[PDB]
């Protein structure tokens, strides 16, 4: 029962397959849907949560293990998304005017981050690798960054004249900032309405599953423009209503939870 | 390490016969031995 | 050398036949031979050693004969025989260990390990009992020139060579035509690869030919020929010619059509097999020519058509392979096998007694660099050390 | 040092991996970015070029090896693109009204064409194989084609009444025309404004890297409607600003140069 | 490819590649407007094509590209064909212009651009020259010393520089190889590039339609070579010229040879 330590784990190829964890994990686990206000609006019903729970009960998920958690907008959801459940599913609308915001949302929830804090007024910070990004939440973040040279002086900017800085965010609720890795950047942020955190991307978060309800799969999780991956828990639907979407989610719940795996942390 | 154990004098690299290559690469450092005083002759 | 083999054979037949309870009618001849050996030996002083960690031992032979007085044998006879045999046995073993570690480019057949030179005289020739072994029979033959042959099972005639040849290439390595090959021991796994699947070639066909030139002729070779070489048939990251960059290789296997395997000799063809797979023969051959083709499938289902587009990306690479294992063979010269331990004995003696590299055999006696240049000096010395190694393994395995 | 020949090559599998060529090619080669005027507009900084060069300096490229070359629009760049560098990067905006134009631009710069001239007035041409196309450039092209039968007469068109012809282009700056391969065609083109060349498509140009800064991957390099490939040097990005895009390029330039390989010709 | 070639002398001569290089290659004549004017016809191109069709060259292989004058052609010659023939008239005033045209098209150049206001360049070997094209290139040069000061010129007063080129559309400047020069040029009209001469361009073929052989390809006044694809004709008309060309085109293409270096539509390679 050793914690905080990693050892080898041996095995063999003559072992047999154990009984299915399904029909017991469904009982001992919980499943939390994150749907938009548009769905409740187009539905106009007060018992649809109980309806979907009684439906899930046919797939085995008991009545008290299934939770629903509305979110008024993708941005208001990207503002501190607190996903605390044993199996999280998210339904995400498509909006070309919010492509990067709903890609940053994915890059934040699909992945697992180790977030240390930042003190802009005191220190000047830098990145070290291709996974050490700066994640800023809040109501409206206006970020500006001035790179520095070897002698702690600006490069195309002035350490005092803040208006010379380079604005990489204009009133965004969630920003993921990647800058040149190997130089010290001085930041200017509206720290009264936004909190910034120096976050390192660890191995992915296997507990969530995004479902783009609309257009083609555009989400570029990885910053580097060479991978453009598409993981197993990044699904896509074409839609005209929401009852069909929810019935499809229900009918294919088992596949979703097969695509999802409980966390290792 | 072409030898008993790791020795910076015997670390082939930048290979852009195998024994011929190894010998040439090891001989490109005896020029440094020359002005490092580990020689005997002219 | 023949007298050394006779020594070893009669000592072996003595350790075996001369056992308690047995009958003198079965060992009369062997006892006469043992007594004659003792007679011809008594009165000579031998020295053995003086190279590496081999210690300088001295052999002085003063032994007594065996009285032909009994009918059955008793322990008082066997024990005398054993205390006379152990000395000769360790003497022969030390002679062989001193002879396996000596070389010369000038008359390698002519003996070294001067005790053995002394034994090659004419006062010792009365010791010969029977030259029955394969190696010593071939030695006697080669001395009295005649058609010899060593029968080998899975001979290691091919030196390890794993390499490719690109007849069409680019810096990016995105559309390639070439052939990869691994020739190791007794097996050749060759595979031609085209990334276009022969869309641009005449009749949608691309040829490949592998020419393997052995160093020594073989005879009565039994061979197992199959398609679909296994080790060049899965994804790979191979290096460039100059070892700087690398390139990817995602193969998809096809069958060789119009395959043709030709066993040649001095450029004259000898055997030719066209579209026959499995077990085949080769009566005499120095060169092998394996010529196969990649023929684009004229009729393709969608699943396979999706892999061979008419454009340059080519993320699947069409391949055509051939495995060829030489199971048995018969060679006029000496080699290594998967059946016999003489090479292991020799290399083990040298690695144990810390022998400096000689003027003939390469360092560590690496069979690859020993068969890559199978010079006549190397051939003669290898035959000599293999013969004496057989002679030693007939006593101490 | 033989030229204009193809000789067999040899190698082995025992050779060791040599030291890295990055940080030496970065010095002995050149880099050339192509950006849209929209970026300089949104930026409004006269020193961003020297800033980005000083940032590249950390990644290895010296100061006088990087070049920025503006272009007003995708079409105005498609008109005679004279790319001459050792590593070229192109930024490209997404516009559904410009899908085919900015796919033709890709099919032009990414690939390597062997281009002979064309004499519309005299000759009636045909395409031999699936890789012989007719690429036309200029300020505004208007191409009209008429196939012919075995006896040099038209098929649904009249060799005198040009109006009867079929219109494949309408006021286009760049056109790539693939017609039925094996029949003689007659053409009418406003040769005053546009030049048309009969080109044959060869192995790809490994020197250029396109970066679609916007919507989903639509670029169909290959004209056959079966492959629809996405290559290594065909990238996608989501954006709301441009400083962030250029910082991304600068931080992941080594990946770009690993996805690109210097020319063979 | 740095690998070596091998061969033999017992191998036999293969069949003729002529009568197939025509089928799988293209030809491009570059004639002057004077020819079209003297002719005063419209289907002479179709006539020449139907004539070529007997010599083997098929219909859609021959091309005729007009150029108004030698200098207009010299300004960025865009030769892109598998066989180029050029007919060029004789004029004692344009002697050097149409020798520089020869030096430019006959030979293959590797060109790097130049930034004059910010830098000062030199020459290295006997084949690194400076080629300037455009409407009118008026170049002046001032050599310098090790300590950036003038030799027979003043770095400030442009009027003291040495004017090597005065109102020339194509200039090929060779200066002393080893010293740093400062240049004054009409960058608004002309662009000047430091170009090293590679091996010859075997794809083109010049034909001096007039007087004696004057072209000095190599700038050194010792060689004065006469290459294979540099012909000379005497003329009183142009129809006779074109008929001579057509009748003796196989010899022209036997004196030419398709390139080896690379595919490129310019008359010189650009490598920054
Ligand atoms: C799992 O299912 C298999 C197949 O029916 C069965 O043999 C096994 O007993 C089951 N395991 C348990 C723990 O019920
Ligand atoms: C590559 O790295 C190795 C290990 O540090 C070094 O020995 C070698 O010199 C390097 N290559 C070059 C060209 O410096
Ligand atoms: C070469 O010419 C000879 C004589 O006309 C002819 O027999 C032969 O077939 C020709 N070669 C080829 C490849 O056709
Ligand atoms: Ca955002
Ligand atoms: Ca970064
Ligand atoms: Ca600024
Ligand atoms: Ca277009
Ligand atoms: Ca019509
Ligand atoms: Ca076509
Ligand atoms: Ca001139
Ligand atoms: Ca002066
Ligand atoms: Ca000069």
């Amino acid at each position: 029962q050793n914690y905080g330590i990693n050892l080898p784990i041996t095995g063999s190829m003559d072992t047999a397959y154990a009984n299915s964890t399904q029909e017991e994990t469904f009982l001992t686990s919980t499943l939390c849907l994150y749907y938009p206000t548009e769905a409740a609006t187009e539905i106009n019903d007060n018992s649809w949560k109980d309806t979907l729970s009684q439906l899930f009960l046919t797939k085995g998920w008991p009545t008290g293990s299934v939770y629903f958690k509305e979110y008024t907008d993708i941005a208001s959801f990207s503002v501190d998304p607190q996903l605390y459940c044993d199996y999280n599913v998210v339904l995400m609308k498509y909006d070309a005017t919010l492509q990067l915001d709903m890609s940053e949302l994915a890059d934040l929830i699909l992945n697992e981050w180790l977030c240390n804090p930042m003190d802009i007024t005191l220190y000047y910070y830098q990145q070290t690798d291709e996974a050490n990004k700066w994640i800023s939440m809040g109501s409206s973040c206006t970020i500006k960054v001035c790179p520095l040279n070897t002698q702690t002086l600006g490069i195309g900017c002035l350490t005092t004249d803040t208006a010379t800085f380079e604005e990489v965010a204009t009133a965004e609720k969630l920003v993921i900032t990647d800058v040149v890795d190997g130089v010290n950047h001085k930041l200017d942020v509206t720290t009264a309405t936004c909190t910034i955190r120096n976050c390192k991307k660890l191995g992915p978060r296997e507990n969530v599953a995004v479902i783009q309800v609309g257009g083609s799969d555009v989400l570029d999780i990885t910053a580097d423009p060479t991978t453009a991956p598409q993981t197993e828990r990044m699904m896509r639907i074409n839609w005209k209503k929401w009852w069909q979407v929810f019935y499809t989610v229900v009918d294919y719940v088992n596949q979703i939870i097969q695509a999802m795996s409980k966390r290792s942390r | 390490s072409v030898g008993s154990s790791a020795s910076a004098w015997t670390d082939v690299s930048t290979q852009i016969s195998s024994i011929s290559t190894q010998t040439s690469t090891i001989s490109r450092r005896l020029r440094l031995k020359e002005m490092a005083t580990q020689t005997e002759g002219m | 050398m023949d007298v050394l083999y006779s020594l070893s054979k009669t000592l072996k037949d003595a350790r075996d036949k001369i056992v308690e309870g047995t009958l003198y009618s079965n060992v009369s001849d062997l006892i006469q031979q043992f007594n004659q050996m003792i007679i011809t030996m008594n009165g000579n002083e031998f020295q053995t050693g003086g190279i590496g960690n081999l210690p300088i031992r001295n052999w002085n032979f003063d032994f007594g004969l065996l009285g032909t007085t009994l009918l059955n044998l008793d322990a008082n006879y066997v024990e005398t025989a054993r205390n006379t045999i152990d000395y000769f046995v360790d003497f022969v073993d030390n002679v062989c260990m001193d002879e396996m570690v000596r070389e010369s480019q000038r008359n390698g057949i002519a003996p070294q390990s001067d005790s053995l030179r002394k034994l090659s005289g004419i006062k010792f020739k009365r010791i010969n009992f029977d030259n029955s072994s394969e190696y010593i029979e071939n030695w006697n033959l080669q001395n009295r020139r005649q058609r010899t042959g060593f029968t080998f099972h899975k001979p290691n005639i091919f030196p390890y060579s794993a390499s490719f040849t690109l007849n069409r290439s680019q810096p990016a390595h995105d559309n390639l035509m070439g052939t990869m090959w691994l020739n190791a021991g007794s097996e050749i796994q060759v595979a031609g690869f085209d990334y276009s699947c022969a869309i641009n070639a005449p009749a949608n066909i691309q040829q490949f030919e592998h020419i393997v030139q052995l160093r020594r002729v073989l005879t009565t070779a039994t061979i197992t020929l199959l398609p679909d070489a296994e080790r060049f048939s899965f994804p790979r990251v191979i290096n460039s010619a100059d070892g700087a960059t690398t390139w990817y290789f995602n193969p998809v296997i096809l069958r060789p059509n119009n395959v043709e395997v030709e066993f040649l000799l001095n450029g004259q063809i000898i055997n030719t097999y066209q579209a026959r797979f499995g077990t085949i023969i080769a009566r005499n051959f120095d060169t092998i020519r394996l010529s196969f083709q990649l023929m684009r499938p004229p009729n393709m289902t969608p699943a396979v058509a999706a892999l061979f587009p008419n454009a340059q990306p080519f993320e699947h690479h069409a391949t055509v392979g051939l495995t060829l294992r030489i199971e048995s063979a018969v060679c006029e010269s000496v080699l290594a096998d998967a059946s016999k331990t003489m090479l292991a004995n020799v290399t083990s003696v040298r690695q144990e007694y810390a022998i400096p590299v000689g003027p003939v055999f390469p360092p560590g006696m690496n069979w690859t660099d020993l068969i890559t240049n199978y010079s006549p000096s190397r051939e003669d010395n290898l035959q000599r050390v293999f013969t004496v190694a057989s002679i030693r393994s007939m006593l101490v395995k």
